[PDB]
């Protein structure tokens, strides 16, 4: 019949779609594979857990005074230790030179922030009692914007952020 | 054989790689 | 009448329906004034004259997300997922039951809105730890989704009583879809239960101190993605089952549309970590093996869009259309239940582009929390789903409450659905534009009106969908109004079939639906799935909590 016809062509052409759609699917993949082998993935968070004490970090460690937050752990390696707060960013401005690796090191002491910098693929939220770690190497000097990119409460809008690079 | 069909996967299929290359692209070019 | 004394599941689907309607409506208030937000104009000092209870752009936003993203989405679901399998199987369902679901949805919302309308959970409709809402939010909240466990008992009971009545033969199409779909949000939603019951409720009571936020944002996203497919798959039962008849012809296949509804079973719970590419204390193993259960979810969605196209053009052709675009202009482009699933449709396919984006791991570091997501959602669930309930009102409506729909409303209601299309797609380009300029979601940008310069041009788009979707809400909501206080009554409307629409079959046919008749089997797989994708990631938070202070910061 002309409608068994139909069936038996459609479900022929179905069938070549679906082969195709795995196809591309598995390209997809390798793509993706690809951008974790590569110095791009330094932006994914570690997965490890690294606990802090949101009520303390603003008194004792790492966070507690700003103008020491920049630290040399490698040759050409630099760890930065950035408090997300209602509502803005310590130390600010972040001050880090052109072509190190920066290991940011992330929390809040208060509820969940975004920490997005302006024209890079740094985009990791921060929890409270949690750090997020990430890295990632500046080529261009200059000023690059902070937003957070979470909401966090009424001053959200107004929270920003300033990563300076040095030639 | 289903053409109208063929057409509608054929502007879905373009549709995904557009956008899929244009932000591989952009993930490169902010790494 | 004597209708709802044979068919009281008519009534109980109605009231689903318009509560659903009207909870649409009020959060949809506040989407053109968040629009024109995006387009740097504050039109809040206006909204807060009209509505004072109104404090803030994040409490409209609240709103916006609960009733339309939550309430609406899932009323809608607990009509069409229990009215259709009833009425496919000409079967009553346990009308204790499902009276016992409305009152519970309807209690639950009650509860959950006191708080939200007095500005006591400004926490949008993710409530992520530990901002802290109020008790009366978590608890309501709580009660609206439970009542679909009652949903899911009524249609597990009409099968069983079924099967009972029928051994041997394979379940009914409409009635496989329900099945999959309410034993998918079974295991679905047991994130948020567990999220609420194990910590935000202690917690909102005072009864414990602190919420771990990383568990707490785990736990509700095994919920955040299938909610998704639950909001949708109502609308794939009737754009398969009852849109091929109203273009005026066949469903091309039943083995194809059932294999679709069984994939969602399988992998759209497996997959949440897909909102978590960017939460530190995950392992990236995990985001990559999340990342590719992600990209398969889509398959059946590939999938929908040939068996679907192909079902249109069949229609097409039987209709005297020509050619590779002739079968086009044959389709019924004067009925409004044909037109609204189909734009929807279209709207799906830069809607879906942006989903696969979304879920290619590193790639999610570009879009992560801007504008771009916003665009892609609006696509699929404010476009697609939306489009397809406002579709509904034309041949559901009547079939519930035997009014009719006047010529005049047929015509009203085809430029409400072109505008709210339109709308969305307008709105689309400028969020998606925004998006990749590092714009912002869930920001008030309207009051740092210097911060996105290099926005501009999107911000025009804006506007322009703010004004269109306003226009397309004012229409929608006097064509509503107009069909359900209209006093004209028919009867034999409402004892008249739904139109479900036939099956081309074929030899291959009868040996695929048995394997997929086996459903004790499948969901036993999908259980087992969402335990190896999750259980080795919640053993190592759960080993390592760290739960810290609420706070209000509104
Ligand atoms: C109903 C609602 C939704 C559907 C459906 C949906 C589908 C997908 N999404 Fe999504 N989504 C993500 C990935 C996907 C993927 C891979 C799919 C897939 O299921 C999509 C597959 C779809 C297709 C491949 C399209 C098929 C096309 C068809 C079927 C059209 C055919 C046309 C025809 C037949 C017309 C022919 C007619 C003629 C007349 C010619 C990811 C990441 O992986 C995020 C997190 C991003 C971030 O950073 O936060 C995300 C975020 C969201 C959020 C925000 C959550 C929040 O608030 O934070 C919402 C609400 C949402 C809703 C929905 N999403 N999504
Ligand atoms: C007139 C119709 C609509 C317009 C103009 C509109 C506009 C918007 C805009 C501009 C946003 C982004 C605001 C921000 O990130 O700060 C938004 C958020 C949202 N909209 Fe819509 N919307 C409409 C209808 C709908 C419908 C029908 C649904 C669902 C059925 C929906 C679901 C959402 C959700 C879930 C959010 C995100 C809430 C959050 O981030 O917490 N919208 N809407
Ligand atoms: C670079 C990408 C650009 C390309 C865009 C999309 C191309 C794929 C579309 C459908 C796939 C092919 C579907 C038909 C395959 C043929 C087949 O299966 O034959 C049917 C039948 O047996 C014969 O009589
Ligand atoms: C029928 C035909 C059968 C043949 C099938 C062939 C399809 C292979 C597809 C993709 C290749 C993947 C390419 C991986 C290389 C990545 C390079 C890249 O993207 O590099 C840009 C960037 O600048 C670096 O830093
Ligand atoms: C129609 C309704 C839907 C509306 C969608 C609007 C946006 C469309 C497609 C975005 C695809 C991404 C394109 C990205 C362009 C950027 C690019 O290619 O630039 C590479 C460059 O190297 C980096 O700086
Ligand atoms: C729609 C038009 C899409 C416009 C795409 C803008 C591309 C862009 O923003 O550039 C990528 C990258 O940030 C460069 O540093
Ligand atoms: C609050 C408690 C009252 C909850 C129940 C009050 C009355 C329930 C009666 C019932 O079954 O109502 C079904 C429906 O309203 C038919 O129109
Ligand atoms: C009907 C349900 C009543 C449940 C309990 C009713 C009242 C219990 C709430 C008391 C209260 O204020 O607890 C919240 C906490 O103090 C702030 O963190
Ligand atoms: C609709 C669902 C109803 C749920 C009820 C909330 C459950 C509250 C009761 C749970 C027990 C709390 C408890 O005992 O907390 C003590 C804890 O050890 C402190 O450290
Ligand atoms: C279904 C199975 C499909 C196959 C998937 C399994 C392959 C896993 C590899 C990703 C792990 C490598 C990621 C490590 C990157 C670490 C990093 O960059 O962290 C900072
Ligand atoms: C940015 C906004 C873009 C708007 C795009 C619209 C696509 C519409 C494509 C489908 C065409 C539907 C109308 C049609 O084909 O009408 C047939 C005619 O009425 C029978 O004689
Ligand atoms: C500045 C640019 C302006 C923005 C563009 C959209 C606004 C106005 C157009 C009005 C469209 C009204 C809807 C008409 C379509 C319609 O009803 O067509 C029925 C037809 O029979 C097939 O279904
Ligand atoms: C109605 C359709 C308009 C689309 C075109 C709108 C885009 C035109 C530019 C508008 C604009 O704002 O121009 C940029 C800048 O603000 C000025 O110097
Ligand atoms: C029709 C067009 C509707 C849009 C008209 C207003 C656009 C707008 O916001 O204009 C701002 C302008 O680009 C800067 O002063
Ligand atoms: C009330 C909640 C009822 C939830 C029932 C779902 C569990 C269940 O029955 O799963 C096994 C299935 O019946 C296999 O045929
Ligand atoms: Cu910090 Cu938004
Ligand atoms: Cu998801």
């Amino acid at each position: 019949v002309d409608e068994h016809k139909a069936h038996k062509a459609i479900l022929a052409y179905e069938k070549g779609w679906l082969a195709f759609s795995l196809a591309m699917l598995f390209v997809f993949i390798a793509l993706i594979a690809y951008t974790l082998a590569t110095h791009t993935a330094g932006v994914i968070p570690a997965g490890k857990l690294e606990r802090v004490d949101p009520t303390t970090v603003r008194q004792e460690g790492p966070w507690a005074d700003p103008a020491q937050a920049v630290v040399q752990t490698g040759p050409n390696q630099y760890t930065v230790y950035v408090l997300a707060f209602a509502f803005g960013y310590q130390p600010n401005p972040i001050e880090v030179p052109q072509g190190a690796e920066i290991v940011f090191k992330i929390t809040s002491p208060d509820v969940i922030h975004g920490f997005h910098v302006e024209g890079t693929n740094i985009n990791v939220e921060v929890l409270p009692g949690e750090v997020s770690t990430v890295r990632y190497t500046f080529k261009r000097p200059g000023e690059y914007r902070i937003i957070c990119n979470q909401y966090c409460g009424l001053g959200h809008q107004n929270m920003f952020g300033t990563i300076v690079v040095k030639e | 054989k289903p053409k109208g069909a063929l057409a509608v996967i054929l502007v879905l299929t373009l549709t995904i790689l557009v956008f899929w290359l244009g932000v591989y692209a952009v993930f490169f070019a902010r790494g | 009448s004597r209708v709802y004394e044979a068919y009281p599941e008519k009534k109980a689907t109605l009231y689903f329906l318009v509560l659903g309607f009207l909870a649409l409506i009020v959060g949809s208030l506040f989407g053109p004034f968040q629009a024109l937000n995006y387009g740097n104009v504050d039109a809040y000092p206006l909204l807060k004259r009209l509505l004072p209870f109104v404090q803030s752009y994040y409490q409209g936003l609240t709103l916006h997300g609960v009733l339309n993203a939550i309430v609406f989405t899932q009323l809608f679901a607990q009509a069409i997922m229990v009215y259709l399998p009833a009425r496919e199987l000409n079967m009553r369902p346990n009308m204790g039951l499902m009276w016992l679901s409305w009152w519970m949805a309807f209690i639950g919302l009650v509860v959950a809105a006191l708080p939200l309308l007095a500005n006591e959970a400004t926490v949008l409709y993710t409530f992520y730890p530990p901002l802290k809402g109020h008790w009366a939010f978590y608890l309501g909240a709580s009660v609206f989704v439970l009542s679909t466990w009652v949903s899911i008992y009524i249609v597990l009971d009409l099968w069983r009583r079924w099967k009972a009545a029928n051994p041997g033969k394979v379940t009914p199409l409409v009635t496989y879809m329900a099945v999959v779909f309410w034993l998918m949000w079974f295991l679905a939603s047991l994130g948020l239960v567990l999220e609420a019951v194990l910590f935000l409720l202690p917690w909102s009571f005072g009864l414990v101190e602190g919420v771990d936020p990383l568990v707490a944002r785990t736990l509700f996203w095994w919920t955040g993605h299938p909610i998704v497919y639950f909001w949708l798959l109502p609308a794939y039962a009737i754009i398969y089952t009852i849109l091929p008849k109203q273009a005026g012809g066949k469903l091309v296949s039943d083995p194809m549309a059932r294999l679709a509804f069984l994939l969602f079973l399988l992998l759209s719970t497996p997959v949440g970590f897909h909102h978590q590419f960017a939460d530190p204390g995950i392992d990236p193993t995990w985001k990559m093996i999340h990342s590719v259960l992600t990209l398969f979810v889509a398959v059946p969605s590939l999938m929908t869009a040939f068996t679907v196209a192909a079902s249109l053009e069949f229609a097409g052709r039987l209709r005297g259309g020509r050619g590779l675009f002739g079968w086009i202009r044959a389709l019924p482009w004067d009925n409004p239940a044909f037109v609204a699933p189909v734009l929807g449709l279209l709207g799906f396919i830069p809607g879906g582009a942006g989903g696969i984006v979304n879920a290619s791991f590193t790639l999610d570091y570009v879009v992560h929390n801007t504008a771009w997501v916003p665009g892609h959602f609006h696509l699929q669930v404010a476009s697609l789903v939306t489009l397809t309930a406002m579709g509904s009102l034309y041949w559901l409506l009547p079939n519930l409450t035997g009014k009719p729909i006047s010529d005049a409303q047929r015509r009203l209601g085809l430029a409400v659905v072109w505008l709210w299309f339109l709308g969305m797609m307008i709105m689309a380009v400028g969020l998606h534009w925004a998006g990749l300029l590092n714009v912002p979601r869930r920001a008030y940008i309207a009051q740092v009106p210097d911060a996105y310069p290099h926005a501009a041009v999107p911000m025009v788009f804006n506007v322009l969908a703010g004004i269109v979707l306003l226009v397309a809400l004012l229409l929608f909501i006097y064509g509503l109004f107009s069909v359900l206080l209209s006093r004209e009554r028919k009867p034999e409307l409402a004892e008249a079939p739904l139109p479900f629409a036939e099956v081309i079959s074929g030899p291959e046919d009868r040996r695929l639906v048995l394997a997929m008749d086996r459903i004790g089997f499948w969901f036993a797989v999908a259980a087992i799935l969402v335990v190896l994708a999750y259980g080795p990631t919640l053993v190592q938070l759960f080993g390592h909590l760290n739960p810290v202070p609420g706070w209000r910061l509104w």
